[PDB]
DNA sequence: TTTTTTCGATCGTATGTTGTAACTATCTC
DNA sequence: GAGATAGTTACAACATACGATCG
């Protein structure tokens, strides 16, 4: 193997590719990028058994094919130290692998690359196209209502569905749920399918706000994203997520048009009153008007009156300030509306203009 | 407080459930077999969510206070399980234990698992309002009398023919070891399809796994079975108990058998144990052991000890279960050489 | 070259393991009538085949041809867990990584369906090094497991778990190996290698091995070495004599019986190897408080001291206990007088003489 | 002035003293080929369990080949002699006893020897391991890389677990006699040209028990 | 006795105070801390028999001169408990110190003055003041090379010399030596102090760059710091510390002139490779070259070239590159000169723009 | 200021020392002789002066003039070891410094060249009070250390120390003082002291003494 | 209806909490 | 389009709890 780049042009797919690998990984092998030189290109090659990153790199001097390992830190950081504009020759000989930099001269230990694991090949199902811009609303959208940590393994990962022309994401913890819609433009066959929460973070990291659409490849058990020169690869999680529809509440019968900056800030005065954990703040209200009072255990309680445009009976209800105030802040409007049906029951929160974005947060018993 | 052990609660459960459950005892087969079958009805029933919690200084007690009084979407009617510490309960734990049953929910089923309580540790405020409302399975694992019942009857719950030889060989082997027992039955049940299980068969597939503690070895020598004495001895060096804890039980005893021998002159043995509040169930063998051993005897023995203690706590020596050995065969009926009392 | 010789010979299929005879035909019989737990765990002592049972049920557990006991070993799946780079076959050495992030990783790693098998089967070895972290993290994924994923674990001292994990699993306990089948295992290889011997020096070998097939092996190829090429009586026991390191037993059984020059030809061959000699005095002092003891009941030599039962019970049948106690009232003395002697060596050897030829005239009473 | 001990430390199979056995298993082993992964060496102090460590690592990777007579003039013998060799790894196991540094040093194992045919790593002291760093070792010393070798020199190995002890070779090294530890000092003597006398050796001789150190 | 103040003010001088207090007082009167209102200000003072720290506010409102003791903890807790704004009023009534925290009334227990250990007569030997700016620099120049923990409990600590008109500052851990001098414009008698490390690392953060002047005053035993309202006072190691003319080479005659930031960058670059336990780096000059070796436990060899002007004889010399790297960055100078002797000898380092500070370095031998 | 008498007369010289005549014509030809070890344990009663004797060869070891057995006592190296502050002399109470973490540290250091003197002397004193770790970690670097750097230890219990150490170190055996030899010392600190004295008051405090000059 | 341990000094592993410095992203000149 | 300030992440140091060995 034998070539010769730039930094600049190396510098990025290097840290790209760097992200998923690091501490100590449970072979040594897994801890090392693959290089590749064919066909006049470059393909840097970081996995973990889980995610699969690709990079490859145009080469415009003489080279040779060939392919190796190398370990990961170690090159990037020197790659990095190196001065800007500086050219990168990097050749192999015997069991080692040389790199020269001007009158800087390295020599980094390397393995075999007949032993690196690589994700076997599948054929994919529903392939597609999308604007950077349309992922991540979606993500943005519903990437909090994940659950952190949970025996139930659906629940860590987010549900990607596509329906007609229309892609959805869902995510769900037991206690929230946010569903978001955007359309494609072209239609897809029905299929739903889990991604695991290390797959969405890598998807995100991977949009730069650039114009270049993603094209994404969904299979039986794996999904695969390219953007730009980069090929992302992950697993999917098995299961049975469950369905959002029916959660969702059939008929409410009270409506509440609030405000969303006013609604910020109470929320946020409750939580500098409520700052004491357990318990969360009661909210009851009338005909346009609204009182809110914090129950945290038993700290003095300073009732915060608003008024709002309601036109159903009185009732009062208790909520959790953490959920209520992450969904108003999902929602960057200036109003919002509130659906819901008595004291016990799941209330849905959503744009007064638009219903792509839905929020549905069940009551904690007061 | 509905009182009731595990060869009964499955007609409870049937009857109905309850606001909370409490899982006390000692042996972690029974434990495990009435907290699944608890579990599974509960299942049935329409429980779905099994919250569980291991209790640690590190634990955090908001996150169940809020799980006990959030809802789910789509589920309802949660499962909580506490595993409480083997040494109890403390007063912060109390409290925070109090509170919890002051949060508790009739939806909420709430199964406590660990060690039986105290004197002090059972009455505790939260013990006491949940009394009102809980049904209490005591798990203790049978003593040797009880065993071998025990081992028929799961043989037959399984359908398997088990002999005499057989149900001894295994109450001996395993004794003390509930789980240990099971998984041997099962496994000779796997290795035989024919279910007729003979002394041969089940010797071919024994070993030792047999769990003790120092008042067994009391007994055992105050009995004056040497064989068990010396199993049980052993048993104990391979578990790697501390010898300290074995001498300090022993000495209350010894002392006792001493002073009862050299009162024993002139004074019905009666009225001395009433003096003594000796227990009724150990009278006839302390008893027995006060007529099989000399007044010669007895002093020996308190050398020896004596002798063995100085030894562990001054010159920090390794030959202490040798010492312990012999001591173990001087209580019982044996010459000694006295070389070795070094008297 | 050959490889080596304990590594070399593995077993591959349940016909070639030698003993073991409960725990095999109990997976057998599992494997046959689907009757399959969700977490096995494997003991006994070293050397005894608990990796290579465990290894032998995987591939058993996820051959191409199915679920069965006797795996082909000629598919894919087979062939290349034979080669240790299986894909599903996920094998941890928890001894190497103990703290909590590695395990909480490998256990996240099971919400993924098996790419090209059956069952996901995770083999810990050396479980009992786990971190508490680590052990309370295996419990909340073992107490409700996939259908898909299986648990082997193989450990040499399961006391150390938990009474929690150890419920949740069905434990196979190995036994030792016995001499005649070491024996007979050790013939057949070295039929196979094409390497001479003579049966006293493999029935020595397997005497030495202990319950112990890697042992054995062990003793074998480092036989082979010193008998440049084949296994010789003389060589053998010369090999043993150095490594013997059980002078204290010779030592009494010479001395009970009233010998002077084999008393010197010992402490000279105990003088050549590194040892302490107050070690040795209490070690013996030891072995007669033993022998007392089995005297007075036969129920006192404990299964501990199996590899010199022999011996020591014939030494209790024989000497009567007056002697036993003689000596044992002499060696005490001389453990109490050995640091003012003039020299270890010498005051071992002068009480070693007392207890073989003198008498000590007690106070008696006179009074 | 160099010191008579690290001076005449032995460079050859033949500069050794005594120890006729285990000099003749190694030789043996290394001339038939059949090389093991794992060597123990046991004895008391000073009596050469370092210094046939040493000469069997420099006998493994000399130029000429795999000998049990190396030459001892290649670039390989010479720097093993001057104790600066890239693929003999020599560990302090007293100075690094904690499990980390185990788990550094085994995390790159797999990498091939840098000019040596094998890579030989040689611990010093194992008894001083911890229990954690015995454990960690287990499943390399079971099934290393081809290209790796294990050094293991101790001098109580009763220490070890038993399961460590079932998985190398073990070789005992015996005192030396009091009429070899006098012709060594006769010949040191000689060689070194200072004046000598039979009673003086003698006297030496029985007051250094058995170690020649 | 009583007074009313606002929060703010007093709020910062009492974090000050309590700073040096630990968790564990080890004894009633060393937990608390001594308020005196006198005149028309308030002190406070807190000591742990090692260190004094006293902060002294100005009170205008009216007050009731008295001295006594308050817990520091309990008062720390109520003065950041209070809200933004709040005035905080306390009055000792008999036994007891009643405090009107907002709208909440606390009581604290009251211990004699007359127990509190803290110094009364002061007696200095040398006195002097400063810009703050001066010291800093000395200090910053100088701390890195402090020994932090050693059986020479001398070399634990730092050496002030007042010599003539300057201030000379040394640190030394038996590996490394660094000096700094610095004029000051007043003539002070020769006079050598030792200050333990714990002392210059308090004085250190309690600089912030303020145009105001620090006030030094050096007794027999003692060393006190004014800074505005501040007064910091510790003592001395009583050691004796050896002279470091003697640690300097004599008559060094190879000598190289070089640019910081290429030096800086050459041996950043080296060290990636170097060994993590020793990082010991190899040099080789030569006319107007340096060679920069770098080696790996598992042979991974870094190298670099570098031209300088450099006129001696070829030279062969070991390292500890973090040593070097630390000088580098404390020295902040344009050129870097090195002189050197042989390959066994201590080697200087300064800046040739000027001699102000120096530094030395043992090379490491194998 | 005043100093008693049992410290201010320490010996500064090979010529203030009593007895000890074996130990002292060993140092003397070795040091001439130039056949310089790495590793001197001086093992005897106490009140002898092994202290003292290691601090006479360290300074003779890093003497300006050079590796003689009379230090000259004047040049800026003695006088800088007769008052402690001397920076390539490392004296390590071993009786408090017994942590594995404290030995391992200092075997860190002895890879750098001595700040100004020709060798790095490590005074080691009561070295059989360190824990077994830590004289496991010394055996490595106690073989065979680098060419700067001497090992001194002085010890009252060599019973303590293992085989493993005694076997790779020069060890030398402090003799007790002589009644003689101690009423010769007492008479003669007296006279210089000024001190009114009688035979009687010397020979009973010699008899006392039990060997023991301190 | 239960009952039940010697102490000091030293070494090693794993987890949780707090403080300081360096790198990256965003806002204003 | 470049520089300065603030916020977030990573590394090092300190504290607590549990287990094991020798005198
Ligand atoms: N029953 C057996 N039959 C043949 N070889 C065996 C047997 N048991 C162990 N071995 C030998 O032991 C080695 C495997 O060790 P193993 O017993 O799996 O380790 P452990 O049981 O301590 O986990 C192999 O080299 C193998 O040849
Ligand atoms: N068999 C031997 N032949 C020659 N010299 C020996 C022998 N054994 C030990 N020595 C001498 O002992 C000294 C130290 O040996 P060493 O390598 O420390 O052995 P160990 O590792 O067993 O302590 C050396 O200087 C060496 O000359
Ligand atoms: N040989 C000697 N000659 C003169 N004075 C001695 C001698 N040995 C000991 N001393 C006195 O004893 C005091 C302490 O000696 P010390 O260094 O403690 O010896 P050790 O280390 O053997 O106890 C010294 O101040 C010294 O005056
Ligand atoms: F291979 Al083992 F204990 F020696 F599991
Ligand atoms: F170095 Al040794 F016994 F002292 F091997
Ligand atoms: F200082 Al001493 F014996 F008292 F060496
Ligand atoms: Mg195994
Ligand atoms: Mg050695
Ligand atoms: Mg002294
Ligand atoms: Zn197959
Ligand atoms: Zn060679
Ligand atoms: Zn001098």
């Amino acid at each position: 193997m034998k070539f010769t780049v730039e930094r600049e042009h190396l510098l990025k797919p290097l840290q790209q590719v760097s992200g998923p690998l690091g501490g100590r990984p449970t072979l040594p092998i897994l801890g090392n990028l693959l290089l590749q030189v064919a066909d006049g290109t470059l393909s840097l090659t970081g996995t973990d058994l889980e995610m699969e990153m690709v990079a490859r790199v145009a080469l415009v001097q003489p080279h040779e094919p060939g392919a190796t390992t190398v370990p990961a830190r170690k090159f990037f950081d020197i790659c990095r130290g190196l001065p800007e504009g500086a050219e990168i020759a990097v050749q192999l000989e015997g069991e080692r692998m040389l790199v020269r930099s001007g009158r800087s001269r390295f020599s980094l230990s390397t393995l075999p690359a007949a032993d690196f694991p690589n994700l076997d090949d599948w054929q994919s199902e529903v392939e597609f196209t999308l604007p950077q811009a349309t992922m991540k609303r979606l993500i943005e959208a519903t990437q909090f209502s994940m659950a952190h940590q949970d025996v139930r393994y659906y629940l860590n990962g987010m549900l990607f569905e596509t329906e007609g022309e229309e892609l959805r994401t869902v995510a769900t913890d037991g206690h929230r749920l946010a569903v978001c819609s955007m359309p494609i433009g072209q239609s897809l066959p029905s299929h739903s399918v889990i991604v695991p929460r290390k797959g969405v973070i890598e998807l995100m990291r991977m949009l730069d706000g650039g114009d270049n659409p993603l094209r994404v490849q969904i299979g039986s058990n794996n999904i695969r994203a390219h953007v730009g020169d980069f090929i992302f690869t992950s697993k999917l999680v098995d299961g049975r997520f469950p369905d959002y529809r029916r959660v969702l509440p059939k008929n409410p019968d009270k409506h509440l048009e609030a405000g969303c900056d006013l609604l910020k800030q109470a929320f946020a005065r409750a939580a500098i009153l409520s700052n004491e954990k357990f318990r969360g703040v009661r909210l009851y209200v009338s005909e346009n008007q609204l009182k809110i009072t914090a129950n945290n255990p038993e700290q003095e309680e300073a009732e915060e009156i608003l008024d709002v445009t309601y036109s159903g009976a009185e009732m009062e209800i208790g909520f959790n300030v953490s959920y209520v105030l992450d969904v108003l802040n999902a929602l960057k409007c200036e109003n919002v509306r509130m659906m819901l049906t008595d004291s016990v029951s799941s209330v849905q929160i959503e744009d007064a203009a638009s219903q792509s974005a839905a929020y549905v947060v069940m009551p904690m018993r007061l | 407080m509905i009182r009731l052990y595990p060869e009964q609660l499955r007609a409870q459960l049937n009857e109905g459930l309850r606001a909370a459950y409490l899982l006390l005892g000692n042996d972690p087969l029974l434990l495990q077999e009435s907290q699944d079958a608890v579990r599974q009805v509960a299942a049935a029933q329409g429980f779905e969510e099994h919250h569980t919690f291991s209790i640690d200084p590190n634990t955090d007690w908001n996150a169940i206070f809020s799980l006990c009084q959030a809802m789910s979407l789509f589920a309802s009617r949660q499962t909580l399980l506490l595993l409480l510490p083997e040494n109890g309960p403390n007063a912060a734990i109390n409290e925070q234990l109090l509170t919890l049953t002051g949060l508790l929910h009739d939806d909420l089923l709430l199964i406590v698992r660990g060690n039986k309580l105290s004197k002090a540790q059972e009455n505790a405020a939260w013990f006491t309002a949940l009394a009102n409302r809980s049904v209490q399975v005591t798990c203790q694992t049978p003593e040797q009398a009880q065993l071998p019942r025990w081992v028929a009857a799961r043989a037959k719950q399984l359908n398997l023919e088990l002999d005499d030889a057989a149900n001894q060989v295994l109450c001996y082997c395993y004794e003390g070891n509930l789980l240990a027992l099971a998984q041997a039955l099962e496994r000779l049940s796997l290795l035989w399809p024919d279910g007729k299980l003979t002394l041969p068969r089940v010797e071919q597939a024994v070993n030792d796994a047999a769990h003790f503690t120092p008042f067994h070895w009391v007994d055992a020598l105050l009995m004056g079975k040497s064989k068990r004495a010396l199993h049980i001895l052993q048993q104990l060096r391979l578990e790697g108990s501390e010898p300290v804890i074995l001498l300090r039980t022993l000495q209350r005893e010894l002392l006792l058998l001493v002073n009862l021998k050299r009162q024993s002159a002139h004074t019905p043995l009666r009225a001395l144990f009433d003096k003594h509040r000796v227990w009724q169930n150990r009278r006839g063998m302390m008893g027995e052991a006060l007529n099989r051993l000399s007044q010669t005897q007895l002093r020996q023995a308190v050398q020896l000890l004596t002798r063995t203690e100085l030894t562990l706590k001054q010159d920090y020596g390794q030959s202490v279960w040798a010492e312990l050995e012999g001591l173990s065969l001087l209580l019982c009926h044996k010459p000694l050489a006295d070389v070795f009392i070094d008297g | 070259s050959y490889q080596v010789l304990a590594r070399k010979w593995r077993p591959q299929t349940f016909a070639d393991v030698v003993g073991q005879e409960h725990v095999l035909t109990a997976l057998a019989n599992g494997l046959s009538l689907g009757r399959i737990h969700h977490a096995y765990l494997f003991s006994g002592t070293r050397g005894v085949g608990k990796t290579s049972i465990a290894r032998l049920l995987a591939k058993g557990l996820n051959c191409e041809t199915g679920i069965t006991a006797t795996p082909c070993g000629v598919c894919d799946n087979c062939r290349e867990i034979e080669q240790g780079r299986f894909v599903d076959l996920i094998e941890i050495d928890a001894a190497s990584r103990t703290k909590v992030e590695d395990t909480r990783d490998l256990l996240d790693n099971v919400q993924y369906a098996p790419a090209r098998g059956r069952f996901k089967v995770y083999l810990i070895d050396e479980v009992h090094m786990l971190s508490r972290h680590s052990f309370n993290a295996l419990l909340k994924t073992l107490e409700e497991p996939p259908e898909h994923v299986k648990f082997l674990l193989a450990t040499t001292d399961p006391q150390k778990l938990p009474v929690t994990i150890l419920s949740r699993c069905l434990q196979f306990h190995l036994k030792a190996l016995d001499v005649e089948q070491i024996r007979h295992q050790l013939e057949h290889i070295l039929n196979e290698e094409h390497i001479a011997h003579e049966p006293r020096a493999l029935q020595l070998l397997a005497r030495a091995a202990e319950g112990s097939l890697r042992d054995a092996l062990s003793l074998t190829d480092q036989a082979i070495a010193s008998g440049d090429g084949q296994v010789s009586t003389q060589a053998v026991s010369a090999m043993l004599g150095t490594l013997d390191d059980d002078q204290a037993l010779s030592l009494v059984e010479a001395m009970v019986e009233a010998n002077g020059e084999r008393v010197m030809a010992l402490i000279n061959e105990a003088a050549a190897r590194g040892i302490e000699w107050e070690a040795l005095l209490v070690e013996m002092l030891g072995l007669l408080h033993r022998i007392a003891m089995v005297q007075l009941s036969p129920a006192a030599l404990g299964n501990d001291m199996a590899a010199i039962e022999l011996r020591m019970r014939e030494l209790a049948r024989t000497i009567p206990p007056t002697d036993i106690q003689l000596y044992y009232q002499t060696l005490l003395i001389g453990r109490k007088e050995l640091p003012y002697a003039p020299d270890r060596r010498m005051g071992v050897e002068m009480t070693l003489l007392r207890a073989l030829a003198f008498h000590p005239r007690m106070p008696l009473p006179e009074p």
